[PDB]
RNA sequence: UGUUUAUAGCCCUUGUUGUAAUACGUCCACUGGGGACUGAGGACUGCGGCUUGCCAAGGAUGCUGACAUAAUGGU
RNA sequence: CUGCCGAAGUUUCCGGAUAGCAGAAACUCAGAUCAGUUUUAUGAGUAUGUAAAAUGAGAGUUUCUAGUGGGCCAUUUUUGGUAAGCAGAACUGGCGAUGCGGGAUGAACCGAACGUGAGGUUAAGGUGCCGGAAUGUACGCUCAUCAGACGAAAAGGUGUUAGUUCAU
RNA sequence: GCAGAUCUUGGUGGAAGUAGC
RNA sequence: GCGAAACCACAGCCUGGGGAACGGGCCAGGCUCAUACCGAAGCAGAAUUCGGUAAGC
RNA sequence: AUGUAUAAAAAUAGAGGUAGGCUACUCUCCUGUAUCGUAGAAGAUGGGCGAUGGUUGAUGAAACGGAAGUGUUUUAUUGACUUGUCCAUGAAAUUCCAUGAAUCCAUUGCAUACGACUUUA
């Protein structure tokens, strides 16, 4: 439907083909796309499952990171032997955790591409950043930690809001013009 | 603030095209906010321009317009074909462009 | 089976919560943390009974139900009761020294068959182990969880090994005896 | 939980034709399908699929295989109709059918509303 | 969509005898040549009775009396395999007989990686009695405390703003 | 649990309004819109429909503009 | 340079004379004949040939005059085979003179056979992204820690899924 | 009436400012 | 400082598959004796053996 | 460019808000088809009434924001705008779409295919 000039999507509970599929769809479409949270990614399928396909890669550069992880599978989806496709992969950023630039923006969902939707129940999956723990990535212990910092100055701000919210919620049922033409189903 | 904003917003995706032949003189345009096909039936026969800018001015105008027509739905997710006077550029894959609302018929 | 659900009598313990998957049995012998969120199970709270359900399930979703069922009442006779795991040192030649540090948190194992070096086995949390008077060499562990009460008492099995030795012949060793319910 | 695929429960149809209607579940066919009816006219008992449909929090009192007539006298019995209406989830999307409909000169008219609404804000002052 | 159609066939009239032997069929056909087919398929299979010596009398859709009613049906079938010896039998709970026939042959072709021409539907029954149940399926699904959660629906409008619920 | 309309009802059969409704199939020389691509031919002949004339009937004409002194094109 | 016709690649006797294939001319005919046709029935042994209804096309010549006078693959039939494969003939078309859509790609596979174009609709194959097209619907099966997706291979499995049957 | 004939005649290149003297 | 000649369709990274070579052009992609460990074996212990794991040597 | 408008986390197989004193509450979810914003010759000139508030610009600012803080607020004063409710004029014939250091250098050996290298200078 409706799109926007730069997107930031939150990676956390989200397959990595199903994302990585849209993401590059809405590349090729001139969108700026920005992944953010990308070591909370999910793939379908046992840790030791993943372990071994990863295993298998390193047996070119092999990177470590989770964004570069996800950055693989969405150059695997343009064609980036044209420019065309060159063009689509400069539009995309993808990081772990959520950087300051993005920390303050709204983080939209591609349902399409969440777990919860698409997996069936008790099936097993391997977390990206997880995965990637015990094959050279060495910042997982200190991204969390941000990210538990993060969440506590977010979690402030939205009491602050809600709070600041309340007072025009209160103030919405004191005019009486609300009441007085609702029939508008506003 | 508010602009004026007569038109749709639209994409340029790709030409009419099969695995390896394409088409360039029918170009398939995602009019977004239209998703299916019985959707796309208000925008048939629209009017659809690709605005652009050229560095060089004439008539003291830096903004140059190819207009087309909406023509018909292409699939089942609300993309439309159009064919403009001037066959698009190849390069304007993913660009925007305008739907207009005319011609109206509501 | 549309919905396979197991019963069990809530105790007399003062908390049974499991919210948010997480078991915070609580009751006069003390508070016990336990992880269910592995297994996809509900848990309906009814007054005095617990109702563990499993709906359109599979053998080992059925399966893991019973499991969670047995994990949840050893949890409960714990929290409740208690566990304790008596073990009776054997020696044969080299009489065997057993210390205990920590209140019983840190045992160390010397003079095992003549060995020079000692052997230091830190129990799990929640289990206290005491040396009984009854008994001669007879080591007495205490504990709300019997799982890490099981682990610890067979790391000191373990640890008390005989390596390139004949079993028939040498049969010193720490093993243990018998194990059952503190209360 | 608080939904249960069980006779008697009331349900919102979200797909075909009756999208948007409300039904009471008489029978239970299988755990994909289910017999459900309505006291409104326009609404024909049917056997429709638990895709089609979302399980409302009202449960109503019902034998099991009620004909169409005792379902309707039932309903009327229980209240249910304004029952549901009660509910913030109805209002919401009543509120979205009545937007839906509004024209241009009541989208006019709204704005302005909203504008004289807006400039209130008596908050801490 | 299948549909029950009733075939009534018969050999033509000749010298040898004067009337001849009425045969009547219960089918399920997308469409009426399809049932038409099937039925001298199963003369020829059965009677050894020639579809050039044969003709077709009477074709009828049936329609289900009480489509409004769940019931239980009792299905037995005849498999051609690497084999080509089988026969099975299955009950199925819905309100319409070919729906049941529709949803044996989704099983059969999910299981047994079976096609349509195989099977030779002997007989389909509908089994009122609880007890006659012999699946446990149907047999948990005839008790009186039938409820149970909702199973997973898994369901353009990319780029949601918020987490979906997805509970009830 | 067993029970038989009660202090809920359900199923079967006839009756039932009835000549029900609906779905499906099929048909209308029944009708109302929206979109796109083409305008070949060059007096009159013909086949038809209305009422000499008229017409949607042997293939596009009307009404407008702007630019032309740029647009349209070409290289 | 353009346009229009256009093979054969092999019977048979034997480097050949024939023939066949493809054209030219002159003849007589549409109330005459003909057919990689289907029948009917006679017989003969489900087929067989012959004779006489449907369907389609106007047909039959005579004369002389270019080229070919290799095969490959595929289908079917085949006889023996024989580590097993295979080999051997024959039967029939396609390519060989032929581009096009699909098949990742590819000459033998699936569609389709070609003037220059606009519009429409399809075939084969497809609709997550590369890629035009449903991250369609309704059922199920599958968890792999090498699936699947496009011979050790038989079987074994405290491997499942549906389970059936028989015992209690 | 030419693109071919390890074509004929003429001109001219890269190798190369190389091998080298 | 003076100064050639041979040669010269054009080119110039790999990996596979592409049936006829196909790579240089085409298609999809990049640019286990010992011992360490334990297990089993009478292996009395020493002496060790075997079994695997294991490419460190 | 054409509103270049929107910061919880979290489960989902339950969460959040709301409130009482973690135990008992309640309500909402079932997406954003939401919310904010939006009227004027793209937005004129005055008269006002009514807010006497709101919308902001300008500078003078302090606080917060490491991560990639580079932006969030708090404002202080002033400048205007105000369509909040109204009026009086005005904007058109374009009279149907086109819009100063460093290097070289010298020194240098500490170096060794060649520079490089290495201080000094």
């Amino acid at each position: 439907s409706e799109f926007q000039k730069v997107v930031v999507i939150d990676a956390k509970g989200h397959l990595l083909g199903r994302l990585a599929s849209v993401v590059a769809k809405q590349l090729l479409g001139g969108q700026k796309v920005v992944v953010v949270r990308c070591e909370e990614l999910n793939i379908s399928g046992h840790f030791f499952r993943n372990k071994l396909k990863y295993l298998a890669y390193l047996r070119a550069f092999h990177f470590r990171a989770p964004s570069r992880i996800f950055q693989k599978a969405v150059r695997g989806m343009l064609p980036h032997k044209t420019a065309r496709g060159q063009a689509a992969l400069e539009h995309l950023q993808a990081v772990e955790g959520i950087p300051p630039p993005f920390d303050k923006q709204k983080r939209v969902v591609v349902p399409a591409a969440l777990r919860v939707l698409r997996l069936k129940p008790g099936r097993k999956y391997c977390t990206v950043g997880r995965l990637s723990s015990e094959v050279g990535w060495k910042y997982n212990d200190i991204v969390a930690k941000l990210e538990e910092r993060r969440k506590v100055k977010s979690a402030a701000f939205y009491q602050a809001k809600l709070a600041k919210q309340k007072k025009i919620a209160s103030a919405k049922e004191a005019s009486p013009v609300n009441q007085k033409l609702s029939q508008f189903g506003y | 603030a508010q602009g004026h904003r007569l038109y749709v917003k639209a994409k340029h995706l790709s030409f009419q095209r099969s695995k390896h032949v394409i088409h360039p003189g029918t170009s398939i345009v995602k009019i977004e906010g239209c998703d299916s096909k019985e959707e796309a039936q208000f925008y048939l026969g629209k009017r659809v321009c690709y605005v652009y800018k050229s560095s060089k001015a004439v008539r003291g105008s830096k903004i140059r317009v190819i207009w087309g027509t909406i023509a018909r739905p292409h699939g089942n997710s609300g993309a439309v074909r159009a064919r403009f006077v001037h066959n698009l550029p190849a390069k304007t894959f993913g660009s925007s462009l305008r739907v207009m609302l005319y011609p109206s018929n509501i | 089976d549309i919905y396979k659900d197991e019963t069990l009598t809530i105790p007399k313990g003062v908390t049974v919560d499991i919210k948010a998957r997480n078991v915070t049995v609580t009751g006069p012998r003390g508070t016990l943390k336990q992880n269910l969120r592995h297994v996809d199970i509900e848990m309906k709270k009814q007054g005095n009974t617990i109702k563990f359900i499993v709906w359109h399930g599979s053998r080992k979703h059925n399966a893991c139900i019973r499991s969670v069922y047995s994990i949840i009442n050893n949890m409960i006779i714990g929290v409740t009761q208690g566990f304790r795991y008596k073990m009776r040192l054997v020696y044969a030649h080299f009489p065997i020294n057993i210390n205990l540090t920590e209140n019983g948190t840190v045992v160390e194992i010397r003079n095992f068959l003549g060995e020079r070096i000692t052997r230091v086995i830190k129990c799990l949390p929640g289990v206290t182990v005491s040396i009984s008077s009854a008994v001669k060499d007879e080591i007495i562990l205490e504990g709300n969880s019997l799982e890490n009460v099981s682990q610890s008492a067979a790391n000191i099995k373990q640890i008390c090994n005989v390596r390139n030795k004949d079993i028939r012949k040498f049969l010193d060793g720490i093993y243990v005896s018998e194990r059952g319910n503190i209360e | 939980f608080k939904r249960y695929v069980e006779v008697g429960r009331v349900v919102l149809v979200t797909k075909g034709e009756y999208t948007g209607k409300l039904a009471v579940i008489v029978d239970i066919v299988d755990h994909k399908r289910a017999l459900i009816d309505s006291p409104c006219s326009e609404f024909p008992r049917q056997v429709i699929r638990y895709g089609s449909v979302v399980l409302t929090h009202i449960v109503m009192k019902l034998p099991r295989g009620a004909r169409s007539g005792i379902v309707a006298k039932k309903w009327k019995a229980q209240d249910v109709c304004n029952k549901w209406a009660s509910s913030a989830w109805a209002k919401k999307l009543e509120a979205k059918k009545v937007r839906s409909q509004l024209n241009d000169f009541d989208r006019f008219a709204v704005m302005r509303l909203k504008k004289q609404r807006r400039e209130q804000v008596n908050v801490a002052v | 969509a299948l549909k029950e159609y009733q075939v009534v066939g018969r050999k033509v009239p000749t010298e040898h005898e004067p009337v001849p032997k009425l045969f009547r069929m219960r089918l399920f056909a997308p469409n009426e040549s399809v049932a038409k087919s099937r039925y001298w398929y199963f003369l020829k299979m059965i009677n050894k009775v020639k579809k050039a010596t044969g003709e077709i009398v009477a074709i009828n859709e049936i329609s289900e009396p009480k489509p409004l009613k769940a019931k239980v049906f009792g299905i037995w079938i005849r498999y051609d395999s690497r084999s080509g010896t089988h026969n099975m039998y299955k009950e199925f709970r819905d309100t319409t007989r070919v729906g049941a026939v529709e949803a044996m042959y989704a099983d059969m072709a999910a299981r047994h990686r079976a096609r349509f021409r195989s099977i030779r539907i002997l007989k389909v029954v509908e089994v009122e009695k609880k007890e006659d149940v012999r699946r446990n399926y149907v047999k948990q699904l005839l008790n009186p405390h039938l409820k149970f959660p909702l199973p997973h629906r898994r369901t353009k409008k990319v780029f949601a703003p918020h987490r979906p619920s997805t509970f009830y």
